[PDB]
């Protein structure tokens, strides 16, 4: 008996086995429909497909092309049977129950799994670092949470959502690489931009020192080859485009940055917890990766907080995918083995023994 | 060991289990085990009986008792365990998070009951007794009242009459010395669990409501013979139901009204019902707290001289929040197990 562990984001889905250190298929969770084609493939025939999302900002909205990509990531991805894997997915925070429901209804009887379980993203982020109390912000592509867990529990009264990630963050470097003279506005383009935000980006300390050094020297300008040859330099844009993450105001967004969502969310948690909440800030998604946000958010999160807290940023080098090592820790380990929901469990309690169960 | 003994066995390791925690995993294990017997039923309802009127000695005594008649069925070191358990388990009126469950449910339950069947002029002839109880400086905008939400409106309106009409009441009880709670105003509180239960203490997917502020109640440790600290089953919302004897005050003057009514005693207990519904539901108090001021001495003197016998919102059918309680129970103790053993994988992994 080998769980499978699927986490299922709005850019990338990255599922695997439980008990491996990574996740073996990260895929574009894309559909594209002209029969259908899901990941990599539909990717590649971008012009001559159409392409779907099927999860936006972490909630799925539509279950078609979601059935599509759990098949695809069973049978075209993984090669193995679902009716023999109990399959761990994840959830983001404040998921709406009706989608686990169907999540779950889905799983039992078109994929016939013998057992499943349901797990919010940032719970298992926080279980890869070993705690089961601490805030977590997990910025993926489509979205962003700052989620409060205490003993396990996503407290769903001071949970946030940013609706800023790693898509907005690539089309403002789009954006500003224009404003250089670079033409970036194909797909094409929009995927060596996001290469170029991957490899080149990273969070200043202080922003306005950053944009004094790069406006008197040129230290900070780095070199960039284009696929067609071309070589291109990139200045102040190294840092300002993940800047939007702590001033979204630069591409209009009227939210608050990350840091601001932090202190806000730890705000809205009893003062007993407060402490826990800011001694564990644990760092998780893609779009945490940048170098210098550990950094950053802890001075921004020192000047916010109380001057006497004590406040930690845990950003492992592997967060882009802890909320799948998380769950591949949770469906290797023992103890949980009897809380997976078994087709025994579903079918004489229909899908709401998710909430039950799942909680 | 069975999945199921294992199971059970796993979540009594849990380090903060209680005596409803232990009542609700053993009467879980007992019906999965021995709950073909015919004579089960009447065990069960007995046990839920026990659990809902916080008997938790006679329901852990009995529990032990059908455990050690069934002794070959679920085996002699499962029984000795079992007991070992049952004598190691306690209440803390802070922390009650499978009774806080259970209370909201039960408290839904209630409203389910009043809102079936709904009489109207029962809580009507409630609202005029009320206009001849309430001080002068006390506005009543509820001329009449038609429907379950206009007499929750009243019940939750018997606020107003608090340290005016209710004082000689509390100063004749002998158990509202006992009160214990906090003076101190620490604020409110963000949460999106229902009813009595905690702002950070897990909850269904489905049981959750819109976040809302609460206030935030402490207990007075000071306080000597503190009923928190008499009574730990009982979960603390709140000390002991200040405004239960404002209710009682509109009570009499809503029996001294109706002393010829013949269903005067189920409409007695309608009202209360109604009101221990709303005060669990809303989180102003648990249970036991409203129950007790309904069982002081004078109180049930009083009662007793109007020829009204309260059952106490005690209802017999049960079986659901007990249920449901049982599979939160479970969900606690099984994921605070695997919690400790994913932090010693961890640790041991790094
Ligand atoms: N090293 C990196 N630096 C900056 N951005 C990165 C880096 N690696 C990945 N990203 C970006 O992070 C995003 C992918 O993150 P992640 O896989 O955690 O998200 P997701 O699971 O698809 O989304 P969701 O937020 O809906 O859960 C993409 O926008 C990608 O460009
Ligand atoms: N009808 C009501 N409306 C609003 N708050 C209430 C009501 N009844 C009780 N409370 C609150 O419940 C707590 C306990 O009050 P008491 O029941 O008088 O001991 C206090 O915080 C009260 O303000
Ligand atoms: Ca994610």
């Amino acid at each position: 008996t080998t769980a499978l562990v699927c986490d299922n984001g709005s850019g990338l889905v990255k599922a695997g086995f439980a008990g491996d250190d990574a996740p073996r298929a990260v895929f574009p969770s894309i559909v594209g429909r002209p029969d259908s084609y899901v990941g990599d493939e539909a990717q590649s025939k971008r012009g001559i497909l159409t392409l779907k999302y099927p999860i936006e900002h972490g909630i799925i909205t539509n279950w078609d092309d979601m059935e599509k990509i759990w098949h695809h990531t069973f049978y075209n991805e993984l090669r193995v049977a679902p009716e023999e894997h109990p399959t761990l997915l994840t959830e983001a925070p404040l998921n709406p129950k009706a989608n686990r429901e169907k999540m779950t209804q889905i799983m039992f009887e078109t994929f016939n799994v013998p057992a499943m379980y349901v797990a919010i993203q940032a719970v298992l982020s926080l279980y890869a670092s070993g705690r089961t109390t601490g805030i977590v912000l997990d910025s993926g592509d489509g979205v962003t949470h700052n989620v409060p867990i205490y003993e396990g529990y996503a407290l769903p009264h001071a949970i946030m959502r940013l609706d800023l990630a790693g898509r907005d963050l690539t089309d403002y470097l789009m954006k500003i690489l224009t404003e250089r003279g670079y033409s970036f506005v194909t797909t094409a383009e929009r995927e060596i931009v996001r290469d170029i935000k991957e490899k080149l980006c990273y969070v200043a300390l202080d922003f306005e020192n950053e944009m004094a050094t790069a406006a008197s020297s040129s230290s900070l300008e780095k070199s960039y080859e284009l696929p067609d040859g071309q070589v291109i330099t990139i200045g102040n844009e190294r840092f300002r485009c993940p800047e939007t993450l702590f001033q979204p105001s630069f591409i209009g967004m009227e939210s608050a940055g990350i840091h601001e969502t932090t202190y806000n969310s730890i705000m809205k948690c009893d003062i007993d917890i407060r402490k826990d909440l800011y001694a564990n800030n644990v760092m998780s998604g893609g779009t945490t990766m940048y170098p210098g946000i550990a950094d950053r958010m802890q001075k921004e999160i020192t000047a916010l907080a109380p001057s006497t807290m004590k406040i930690k940023i845990i950003a492992p080098p592997e967060r882009k995918y802890s909320v799948w090592i998380g769950g591949s820790i949770l469906a290797s380990l023992s103890t949980f083995q009897q809380m997976w929901i078994t087709k025994q469990e579903y079918d004489e309690a229909g899908p709401s023994i998710v909430h039950r169960k799942c909680f | 060991y069975t999945k199921i003994e294992s199971s059970l066995l796993l979540a009594l390791d849990y380090p903060k289990l209680d005596e409803s925690d232990f009542i609700l995993l053993l009467t879980k294990f007992l019906e999965k085990k021995l709950g073909n017997n015919d004579n089960y039923p009447t065990f069960s309802k007995q046990i839920q009986k026990y659990y809902l009127e916080q008997e938790y000695k006679k329901a852990i005594e009995n529990i032990l008792r059908l455990c050690q008649e069934n002794e070959t069925l679920l085996g002699t070191n499962l029984v000795q365990r079992l007991i070992t358990k049952s004598s190691q388990v306690t209440s803390n009126p802070k922390d009650n998070e499978s009774r806080r469950f259970y209370e909201v449910l039960y408290a839904e339950h209630l409203e389910s009951i009043l809102r079936k069947d709904f009489d109207c002029s029962i809580f009507d002839e409630l609202n005029e007794a009320y206009n001849e109880v309430r001080p002068e400086y006390t506005v009543n905008d509820l001329t009449k009242i038609n429907t379950f939400e206009e007499a929750r409106k009243l019940i939750l309106a018997f606020v107003m009459l608090n340290d005016n009409v209710e004082l000689g009441l509390k100063a004749q009880s002998a158990i509202y010395q006992k009160k214990d709670r906090s003076r101190e105003e620490l604020g409110q509180v963000l949460t999106a669990n229902p009813g009595i239960m905690k702002p950070n203490s897990p909850n269904f997917a489905d049981n959750t409501v819109p976040i809302k502020k609460i206030d935030k109640i402490a207990i007075d440790e000071k306080k000597a013979g503190g009923y928190s600290k008499t009574n730990p089953q009982v979960p603390f919302v709140a000390s002991l139901s200040g405004t239960t004897y404002s209710l009682v005050v509109v009570l009499q003057k809503y029996m001294d009204k109706h002393k010829t009514d013949p269903n005067l005693e189920k409409k007695i207990n309608n009202i209360v019902m109604l009101w221990t519904s709303a005060y669990i539901k809303d989180g102003y108090h648990s249970y036991k707290e409203v129950i007790d001021i309904f069982k002081d001495a004078h109180i049930q003197s009083i009662f007793a001289r109007a020829n009204i016998k309260l059952d106490y919102a005690i209802i017999d059918d049960t079986d659901h929040e007990f249920h449901r309680a049982q599979e939160y129970t479970q969900g606690i103790a099984t994921k605070a197990m695997m919690h400790q053993e994913l932090v010693q994988k961890v640790q041991e992994k790094s």
